[PDB]
Parts: C-alpha cells; structure tokens; sequence
C-alpha cells in the first residue's frame, strides 16, 4: 500500500471533464 | 490567495450532513480580497483555494488542516484574512484561531480504537484504529469517494476528536486504511 493524497479541485462541488 | 470557507458539514450514533455556502465565483473573489462576511456554522468546513478543495475541522476553538492543503496561506475571514497560529509542515499541519460560530469538538479521552470518519460527501465511515497515526477502513472504498476529505475528522463512538485525515493508504484504487495527525500533535504543536 502507497499514500494517496485527497485534495479535489476547487470549489464546493469541483467540476470535472 | 486565502483558504475560503465554501460549505460545511454539521454533526448530530454519529450522523453528519452538508450544506453548501459559498459558490465558485465569490470564491475565488473571496480568496482574492480575503474577506468573508457569511456566517459561520457546524464542526468541519469545506475550504478552497483557487485551485484545491478539502477540509478543516475545529477543535479547541482552532480550525485545523492540512499543510498539503493550505500551504501558508491565511483564511478568509469577517476582518480580513486570518493568519495562521500554528504551521507544523513536518505533521503536515496547520491552524487558525476558528471563526465564531464554528462548533469545537473537544479532544478525545477515553481511548477508544472504534473510530468514525467523516467523509466530504458527510459519510460517516467505521474506522479501526492500527496505532499511532493510521486506522483500516472496515469496509475498502475507492479512493475516489474520499477526494476532497483530507482535512477531516476522526472521531471515537462519544464524537470526540481523535484525529485529522491526511492521507489514503491504498492498492489498485482501493483505500485500505487512513493515515491521520493525531490530536496529541495538534497539543504538542499547541504548547
Ligand atoms: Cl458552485
Ligand atoms: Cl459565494
Ligand atoms: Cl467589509
Ligand atoms: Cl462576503
Ligand atoms: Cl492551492
Ligand atoms: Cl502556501
Ligand atoms: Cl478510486
Ligand atoms: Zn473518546
């Protein structure tokens, strides 16, 4: 097992695509 | 820019819901003027910068997060930006004094290794503590359905804190188990 970082994009509700 | 408060995640058997406060745009101005007029309320945030989302919880009437997350930057707040009290890169670690409103969460005590964590989506999730610093999730989740949590609380069965999510130990997608600050670095970064 590895350490995986859990920042998402900005915002609220990130928007992804 | 600042760290911008943009929703938060309130908690009652431990139950957590979400609400939204703050939309993209005045975030981004947000972080820009480091001003945040908007009422604050609940146990953990949702905070974002320009490029980045996570979490912040309060305990003590401080308002913890990740280095990784914050960096230096200062939190958007009802008088301005609010600079950091404590930064502790080594235990990727960092303060503000917790706006008010924010509801502490009082250290835990008792020791427990029955813990709870409480997910960006306000999930709450059965951890086993494994030591010092890391739990196994009883039940493996991808990776994906904890983006976004870094920041967050652990919690033992009373809702006291035990701990801040920092990082996903995982295999082929899959989270195992959680590293986490504990709340004995959050006193020795304190005193
Ligand atoms: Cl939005
Ligand atoms: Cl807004
Ligand atoms: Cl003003
Ligand atoms: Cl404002
Ligand atoms: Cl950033
Ligand atoms: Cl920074
Ligand atoms: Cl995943
Ligand atoms: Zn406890």
């Amino acid at each position: 097992g590895r350490l995986v970082y859990l920042l998402d994009g900005p915002g609220y509700d990130p928007i992804h695509c | 820019g600042s760290v911008v408060i943009v929703g938060r995640i309130i908690l009652s058997p431990i139950t957590a819901y979400s609400q939204q406060t703050r939309g993209l745009l005045g975030c981004i101005i947000t972080s820009l003027t480091g001003r945040d007029r908007n009422q604050v309320e609940g146990e953990v945030q949702v905070v974002s910068t320009a490029t980045q989302s996570f979490l912040a919880t309060c305990v003590n009437g401080v308002c913890w997060t990740v280095y990784h997350g914050a960096g230096s930057k200062t939190l958007a707040g009802p008088k301005g930006p609010i600079t950091q009290m404590y930064t502790n890169v080594d235990q990727d670690l960092v303060g503000w004094q917790a706006p008010p409103g924010a509801r502490s969460l009082t250290p835990c005590t008792c020791g427990s290794s029955d813990l709870y964590l409480v997910t960006r989506h306000a999930d709450v999730i059965p951890v086993r503590r494994r030591g010092d610093s890391r739990g196994s999730l009883l039940s493996p989740r991808p990776v994906s359905y904890l983006k976004g949590s870094s920041g967050g609380p652990l919690l033992c069965p009373s809702g006291h804190a035990v701990g801040i999510f920092r990082a996903a130990v995982c295999t082929r997608g899959v989270a195992k188990a959680v590293d986490f600050v504990p709340v004995e670095s959050m006193e020795t970064t304190m005193r």
